């Protein structure tokens, strides 16, 4: 099929008419970062002719 | 109806009658970006 962006909808816009809360919800989040790798080493001499 | 208080955003919102449905600007910059 062809992809879909997302759902669609319109926010009632208009010249005075505003949309405040009344209510709140706390949420909590999970993110991952690398920071490192395995430290390795070759001694090239044993590698080529051993 | 885009009655914004005077404020005219029509240079950067999309164009209904090109097929492209590109905004003014957007179009400028896809045609001037040619191989
Ligand atoms: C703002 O949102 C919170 C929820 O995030 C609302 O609190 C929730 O209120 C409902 C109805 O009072 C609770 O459901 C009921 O709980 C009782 C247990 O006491 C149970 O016997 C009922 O069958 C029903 O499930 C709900 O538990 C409660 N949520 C939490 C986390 O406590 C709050 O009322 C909202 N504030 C306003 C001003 O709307
Ligand atoms: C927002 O600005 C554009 C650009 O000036 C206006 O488009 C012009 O409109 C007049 C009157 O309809 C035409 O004579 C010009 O040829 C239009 N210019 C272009 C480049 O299309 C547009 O009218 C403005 N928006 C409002 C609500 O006035």
């Amino acid at each position: 099929y062809t992809m879909s962006l997302g759902a669609e909808n319109s926010v009632a816009y208009s010249n005075n008419s505003i949309a405040i809360p009344t209510n709140f919800t706390i949420s909590v989040t999970t993110e991952i970062l690398p920071v490192s790798m395995t430290k390795t080493s070759v001694d090239c001499t044993m590698y080529i002719c051993g | 109806i885009k009655d914004f208080g005077g404020f005219n955003f029509s240079q950067i919102l999309p164009d209904p009658s090109k097929p492209s449905k590109r905004s003014p600007i957007e179009d400028l910059l896809f045609n001037k970006v040619t191989l």
